[PDB]
């Protein structure tokens, strides 16, 4: 994906610029399909982020996560809802199965510093689903 | 990339700029806008909504959007805050009772972080009666010197005569453009 | 519990009537017209009339009054539902609702009336199902009506499986003359035109606030629909359990779900109107329209209706963008705009004379209504997630849907 | 094309929810 | 579009114009209208209603509509304001008691927002008795110089003879027509 590779450097720079701690409406591109990210797609995205870097070890922040989700939605049409973290306290596991990224403490749950960490077993083990069976339906 | 087209356009004039027209009702804003656009004293009913026009002078197309000062239209000025580069406040020195209301409305309008790059533009309207104050008493009453990070200038313009509008336009152009 | 449903005409002539219980004489229809005339002339006219111990409930159709007489304390709501179903069936079978078709298809009309309801109890209401047993151009009744699935006919085969959805938005704004918006409600509409093979069972999934909260994803933009009403094919139990939207889509265009919730956002269009009406001399129309919608969206076919004076004449229009045409039939000025990009600001200055003689009676102040319709715009932010299309035989579906935003009850109170 | 918003392809279910 | 037909019509004279006749009763309005149209002093009863006629002079058809000065007809002048482009005022300098009433009526009629494009046309009637005032004393008493945005012209005409009517017509033509 040439577009994803091109957007990765700018996205990483924007995420780094934003510290760790205006227009209204919901415009939609015409004919662009919209659907949630798949497990295989999530695994591929996690692998691409790990290979390109800038995602593993970065301090977790709401603004950076929102920017990354918006960039992913713009570049692929995947809804920015699969990049969710498991409830704390402690390590936050990915909400969507197949994701290779997770948030772990680096030191109230909101005051805890979290960092994105790669996890290959997440794409194969549903740790978040086991922890929260009710949330998975 | 090449920017030869931009230089060619600027050699003959490309910058246009923008402007905003806000203030209390019956403050001469509509008359000032009409004089800037046409140059005649036109009589109109009170501005229920707003008027948008453009003025071509000094190679800059200063588009000004007049806004009324009605009670139901006072909170409607937030729609013009999107894609705005300037803001003009029209004072009414002949209305002592509405001076406090105009000051409160101006403070509310300037207390928004969205309108930060728009410098202050205060015009003294109704400069035809002896009761009108000078260019310093009105500024002192409004406290224009206490506006942090705001470039404010007081200019006196007469709606009936039209004098002083050129000075205000030149000041606005100098604030917007910082070139030769 | 209506005694007989009949179809009348504008001159009081009954286009067609069909008794179902026989407890009321057919001659009572003659007294319906004088009663309606008296009620209208005295302001007591209501859809449900009453001729002594018999109530004559009627609704105003395109050209005739669907009067359904009754004698006992029957279900008025049931009668209204039956009348609505009959109107929908007539619209499906007959493209026009006028006297030209009432007197043209009576041969099939009598059969349809007999089959639809018996003894005051409606029995058949599926227009597609009814078209398989009653035609104007007969076999045994279909088993789909007898079967549980009365909204998905089995055995339907199509070369392709294409379903066209419609995300219809209804922007209703009630802005008082004081400048404040009182009634700001947005009604969603999920209508799909399904054309596939077999009896697919749609498995709908969208960005609902309740569903996201239950799944734990209540942090992104999710629509919190105050009122969500599923269609007939929608299973109530599945939605009641875990918001599972599983139902068998019908063959053709149908309304699956219709969201309905209030809106706390700014109006898409800000209209400021001024009235410089001289005392029998002239009038001013200081109409200013501010587009509060996103600049990336354009309002196609914008028609801001501005009510002009009833006796006003010789109007002059001084506007900036959009054609202005004064229609004497409507007695108002329509600020017609072909395409209105978001963030646009159009200024208009109306000016017309007035007769010297003052009017004998007041005319009122009708509200100003706009007819904006900006498609491909989702103000509510509700995003469809997936549509589970499953078939017993097994096929690859290609669903389609379009989001359309239009102007609903977007009226502005006049000064 | 078509007025009222062009038709867009839809998914089958929430792939991110398993 | 083409305007060749309009130019061809205007080559020999096309503009017509209009005129109004207002004033108090017994002010010589009927006699003045008869002299303008016919050229003689015709004795007429008080104008209960109004007189409508047209006069062709200088290639312009100046339509004149006489308006009475009756108490019940005083408020009826608003009806004639519609489709009216000119107005001629006839004063009665021989009625000292009615001078104030005529001035008040003129002020009330001059305070109409619809009648703005019509300039002042004051006719000094009854200019045959020694008690008649001059062209400035009457204007000073009526305050014609205080009519902002009103083109007023004071002319004295004798009803018995008719002197000065041509001068008033020429002044009206010059004020209305702005061509060679
Ligand atoms: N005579 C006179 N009146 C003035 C002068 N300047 C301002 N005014 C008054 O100010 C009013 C200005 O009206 P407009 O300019 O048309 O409209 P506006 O100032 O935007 O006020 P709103 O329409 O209510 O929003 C006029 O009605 C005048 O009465 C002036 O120089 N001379
Ligand atoms: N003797 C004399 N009388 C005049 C002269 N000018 C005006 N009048 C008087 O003014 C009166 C005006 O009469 P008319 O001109 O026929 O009608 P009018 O001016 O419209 O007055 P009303 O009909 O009552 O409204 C006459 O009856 C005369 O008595 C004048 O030059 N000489
Ligand atoms: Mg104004
Ligand atoms: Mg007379």
């Amino acid at each position: 994906s040439k577009s994803s590779v091109i957007g990765w450097p700018a996205v990483r720079e924007r995420m780094r610029r934003a510290e760790p701690a205006e227009e209204v409406g919901f415009p939609v591109t015409p004919q662009v399909p919209l659907r949630p990210m798949t497990y295989k797609a999530a695994v591929d995205l996690s692998h691409f982020l790990k290979e390109k870097g800038g995602l593993e070890g970065l301090i977790h922040s709401q603004r950076r996560q929102d920017i990354l989700d918006l960039w992913i939605y713009h570049t692929q049409g995947y809804f920015p809802d699969w990049q969710n973290y498991t409830p704390g306290p402690g390590v936050r596991y990915p909400l969507t199965f197949g994701w290779c990224y997770k948030l772990v403490p680096v030191e109230d749950p909101e005051r805890e510093v979290l960092e994105w960490r790669f996890d290959s077993r997440l794409a194969f083990h549903h740790v978040a689903r086991e922890l929260h069976p009710e949330y998975f339906k | 990339g090449n920017i030869f087209a931009n230089l060619f356009k600027g050699l003959f004039g490309k910058k246009e700029m923008r402007i905003l027209m806000v203030g209390l009702d019956a403050a001469g804003k509509t008359t000032i806008l009409y004089k800037l656009k046409l140059g005649e004293i036109v009589t109109t009913i009170p501005t229920i909504g707003f008027n948008v026009e453009t003025v071509e002078y000094k190679n800059i197309s200063f588009t000004v959007w007049d806004v009324g000062g009605q009670d139901k239209i006072r909170p409607l000025w937030r729609h013009y805050f999107q894609n705005t580069q300037g803001l003009i406040f029209v004072v009414d020195s002949n209305d002592r009772e509405r001076v406090n209301e105009a000051r409160e409305e101006l403070m509310r309008m300037l207390a928004e972080d969205e309108l930060r790059d728009a410098v202050l533009l205060v015009f003294a309207n109704k400069q035809d009666l002896p009761n009108a104050m000078n260019a310093a008493e009105i500024t002192d009453k409004l406290g224009l010197h206490s506006l942090r990070h705001r470039n404010w200038y007081i200019q006196a313009t007469c709606a009936t005569s039209g004098d002083g509008l050129y000075e205000g336009l030149d000041w606005l152009s100098n604030q917007l453009r910082n070139q030769k | 519990s209506a005694s007989a449903v009949y179809v009348l005409d504008l001159k009081g002539k009954v286009l067609i009537c069909r008794n179902y219980r026989g407890d009321v004489d057919m001659s009572e229809v003659e007294h319906f017209m004088p009663i309606l005339m008296e009620k209208e002339e005295e302001g007591m006219l209501s859809p449900i009339l009453a001729h002594g111990g018999v109530r004559f409930m009627w609704i105003k159709h395109n050209n005739l009054y669907l009067v359904a007489t009754s004698k006992k304390n029957a279900c008025v709501s049931l009668v209204f539902s039956f009348l609505y179903k009959v109107v929908q069936v007539f619209s499906e079978y007959f493209k026009e609702l006028e006297e030209e078709s009432i007197r043209d298809n009576f041969v099939i009309i009598y059969e349809l009336l007999d089959e639809l309801m018996d003894f005051g109890y409606p029995q058949t209401t599926d227009s597609k199902i009814l078209q398989e047993y009653i035609t104007q151009e007969a076999p045994r009744p279909p088993a789909t009506v007898t079967n549980a699935v009365s909204w998905r006919s089995e055995g339907i085969k199509y070369r392709k499986n294409e379903v066209f959805l419609d995300v219809i938005e209804a922007v209703n704004l009630l802005v008082s003359a004081n400048g404040n918006v009182l009634r700001s409600e947005i009604v969603g509409s999920i209508k799909m035109r399904v054309f596939l093979s077999g009896m697919p069972e749609l498995r709908l999934g969208l960005n609902d606030k309740v569903l996201f909260d239950n799944t734990g994803r209540g942090k992104s933009k999710s629509v919190e629909l105050e009122d969500v009403k599923f269609h007939q094919c929608v299973r109530l139990s599945r939605f009641e359990n875990d918001r599972t939207i599983s139902f068998i889509p019908p063959d053709g265009e149908f309304e699956l779900m219709s969201y309905r919730l209030n809106t706390h956002v700014k109006p898409l269009i800000w209209i400021e109107s001024v009235i410089e009406k001289h005392s029998h001399s002239r009038i001013e129309y200081m109409v200013k329209a501010k587009s509060q919608f996103k600049r990336r969206s354009t309002a196609n076919n914008v028609e801001i209706h501005i009510p002009v004076p009833n006796d006003a004449d010789s109007p002059k229009f001084k506007t900036t963008v959009g054609s202005v045409k004064w229609v004497p039939e409507n007695s108002e000025i329509v600020w017609s705009v072909k395409s209105f990009p978001g963030g646009k600001e159009y200024l208009m200055r109306a000016h017309f004379g007035l007769p010297s003689v003052e009017a004998e009676d007041k005319e009122g102040k009708p509200p100003i209504s706009v007819k904006f319709e900006i498609p491909y715009f989702t103000t509510s932010g509700i995003q469809v997630r997936y549509l589970k299309i499953i078939e017993k035989s097994g096929y690859q579906a290609l669903p389609w849907v379009r989001y359309i935003t239009q102007n609903g009850d977007y009226q502005l109170r006049t000064q | 094309d078509r007025k009222g918003g062009s038709y867009s392809q839809a998914a089958g279910s929430d792939s991110a929810q398993s």
